[PDB]
């Protein structure tokens, strides 16, 4: 089996700049008859199916913007974006279509670098329909912040609580290049009614002081 | 109700209609072309078998009258049924066309002569050594049986066509 | 880029079998090769096999034989992928892709995600998330919607039957003990809500669940 090694695994670039990612094979992909390299590049945007960018190492697929250019020969291959766009965020896969079985690379995930952004925090105490069923979940949203690194601490009556928390992150927005995060702390109805405050604390590099959002059962 | 016109009787004995049933039809003891005249209108008396017509993808044309309304009785009533005339698939309906005469041997048709096919394209021939394969390629073209076939794609007028092409290698 | 439609999300018990569909529109399948590619949760891509529908010839990756059988029927312009004796490492998304002689996958299908688990199909409970009762009035307001305790994936979540698009962040479902949990958030100008109706629409086809939940202020 031909082995495809992709470098690097992750890549961040500001808009309008040029980026390069590399693909290397374990044996030559150059045809002697054809003088063609049987390598293909695929773009997979999050939550979608891969799309053909370049095949035959350097032939761009019809409909692909000309900022995507495939280059290389033999065993060394690179994909380049002349000026990356906010929509270009994706996992880029290189694949050999030379010999069976056709093998894929590891993939190079492209992120966008933008200006720092503060998170918009909204905390939601549990609904009434949920409280009648016997449970209670507190939700805390953290929207449209940058960079992606962020932490959340739940405080019940001012005391830290760690079990019962479940988090989720959206993929980077293809338009504003920001990140959003959800964090739901789940209790039982009697454990919930046995406390007063419930604070959702967030720390982000855009502020030295943590962002606090809390309520009371009043 | 089908609408396909077959008027076959080989006065010269071709044995051409003996070639619709194979395991037997593969005979071409004598094989020892593409430039035609632009498609006008034929009528079923001159036709035997289907009338294939090339968009990049092959299509069979149906029986009709002087207008566009179809015939439905196997082409037999002065049946000016095949309106093979058009400019080119970017603008018109097809490049060029092939059907089998009742002669036992047939001739082709094509757009005004001169990738490069969508510019200089008439008959099913993409290049001098390559034609497009349709279920009656062996019948209308019996000297291309030894061509090797392979799959190819082509963009024409904004839509992608998927073809099987046979070539002398 | 020709179009290919795949079957729906399948939940298969450990040991059972499943067949996937891939129907092609706009072209004859016999002028292409039909490949099947695999992608496991947060993993790479893997080529399973391909079929020439003009003669039925099939090639496979050796590591998948006995587990996958590819078939094509030019009658229905459709190709299939039969998975036999599935295990937990067969949980993945399965794509179908066309090709020409070059064997470069030029056009793919939307995919079919297969979940291999013995867990029970469970319907979700949908809760609305209204702002805190004691809260200052600002320029914009943010509402939410909690979809908790369902299995398996997927659910579908929209606001106001799809016509509320921007300002939405639907968060990827997470799994605890055989039960998924999903949330969404929508942000509108305060002169929009509660002046206008904002409804959370949630569907879970696995349980025939179709639920609408209007967001109403508390008290
Ligand atoms: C397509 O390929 C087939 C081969 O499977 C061709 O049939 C064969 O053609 C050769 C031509 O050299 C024939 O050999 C010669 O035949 C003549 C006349 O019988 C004889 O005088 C020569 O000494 C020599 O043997 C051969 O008989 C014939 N058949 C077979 C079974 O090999 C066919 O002609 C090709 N068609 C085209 C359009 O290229
Ligand atoms: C279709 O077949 C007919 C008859 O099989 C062909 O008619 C011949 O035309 C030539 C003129 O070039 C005459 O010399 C022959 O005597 C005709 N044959 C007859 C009357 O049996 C006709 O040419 C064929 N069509 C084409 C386009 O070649
Ligand atoms: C009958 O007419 C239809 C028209 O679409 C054609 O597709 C078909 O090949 C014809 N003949 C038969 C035997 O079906
Ligand atoms: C195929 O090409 C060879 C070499 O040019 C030639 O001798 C032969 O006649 C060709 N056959 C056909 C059917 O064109």
């Amino acid at each position: 089996d031909i082995v495809m090694t992709q470098s690097p695994s992750s890549l961040a670039m500001s808009v309008g700049q040029k980026v390069t990612m590399s693909c290397k094979s374990s044996q030559s992909l150059l045809n002697s008859n054809n003088q063609k390299n049987y390598l293909a590049w695929y773009q997979q945007k999050p939550g979608q199916s891969p799309k053909l960018l370049v095949y035959f190492a350097s032939t761009r697929e019809s409909g692909v913007p000309d900022r995507f250019i495939g280059s290389g020969s033999g065993t060394d291959f690179t994909l380049t974006i002349s000026s990356v766009q906010a929509e270009d965020l994706a996992d880029y896969f290189c694949q050999q279509h030379y010999s069976t079985p056709y093998t894929f690379g590891g993939g190079t995930k492209l992120e966008i670098r933008r200006a720092d952004a503060a998170p918009t925090v909204s905390i939601f105490p549990p609904s009434s329909e949920q409280l009648t069923s016997g449970g209670a979940s507190v939700v805390c949203f953290l929207n449209n912040f940058y960079p992606k690194d962020i932490n959340v601490k739940w405080k019940i009556d001012g005391s830290e609580r760690q079990n019962g928390v479940l988090n989720s992150w959206t993929d980077q927005d293809s338009k504003d290049s920001t990140y959003s995060m959800s964090s739901t702390l789940t209790l039982t109805k009697d454990e919930y009614e046995r406390h007063n405050s419930y604070t959702c604390e967030a720390t982000h590099k855009t502020s030295t002081s943590p962002i606090v959002k809390s309520f009371n059962r009043n | 109700i089908n609408r396909t016109a077959l008027n076959c009787n080989d006065s010269l004995h071709t044995g051409f209609i003996a070639s619709l049933f194979y395991t037997h039809s593969f005979n071409s003891s004598g094989c020892p072309h593409y430039p035609p005249r632009q498609c006008g209108v034929v009528s079923a008396k001159t036709v035997c078998g289907p009338v294939y017509c090339f968009t990049p993808s092959p299509v069979v044309v149906g029986t009709t009258d002087r207008l566009g309304a179809p015939t439905y009785t196997w082409g037999e009533n002065e049946t000016d049924v095949f309106l093979l005339n058009s400019t080119r698939p970017p603008l018109g309906s097809w490049f060029g066309c092939t059907w089998m005469n009742s002669s036992g041997y047939t001739k082709t048709c094509g757009a005004p002569p001169c990738t490069t096919y969508l510019k200089c394209g008439s008959g099913p021939w993409l290049t001098p050594r390559c034609l497009i394969d349709y279920p009656y390629r062996l019948w209308h073209y019996p000297c291309t049986v030894n061509y090797t076939i392979f799959k190819i794609r082509m963009y024409v007028g904004g839509v992608e066509h998927r073809l099987t092409a046979a070539c002398n290698f | 880029e020709v179009q290919l439609q795949q079957s729906g999300a399948e939940l298969v018990k450990p040991g059972a079998s499943v067949k996937l569909s891939c129907t092609a529109s706009g072209f004859n399948i016999k002028d292409t090769y039909i490949h099947w590619v695999n992608q496991r949760p947060e993993q790479g891509l893997e080529w399973i096999g391909r079929i020439d529908p003009a003669n039925g010839h099939t090639q496979y990756d050796p590591k998948f034989q006995g587990k996958a059988t590819i078939t094509a029927d030019t009658s229905s312009n459709t190709a299939y992928l039969q998975l036999s004796s599935l295990t937990s490492e067969d949980t993945a998304v399965y794509y179908c892709a066309t090709s020409d002689y070059s064997y470069a996958l030029d056009s793919w299908g939307q995919g079919t995600s297969v979940t291999v688990s013995s867990a029970k199909t469970t319907a979700p409970s949908v809760y609305p998330l209204a702002p805190v009762c004691g809260d200052t009035t600002g320029s914009s307001v943010t509402l939410g919607c909690l979809v908790k305790g369902y299995f398996p994936e997927p659910v579908t979540l929209t606001w106001n039957s799809g016509s509320l698009s921007s300002g939405v962040h639907t968060f990827p479902a997470v799994l605890q003990s055989d039960l998924y949990t999903l949330s969404s958030s929508v942000t509108v100008t305060s002169s929009t809500w509660p002046s206008q109706s904002i409804t959370c629409n949630v569907a879970h086809p696995a349980s025939s669940t179709k639920v609408d939940k209007k967001i109403e202020p508390r008290g």
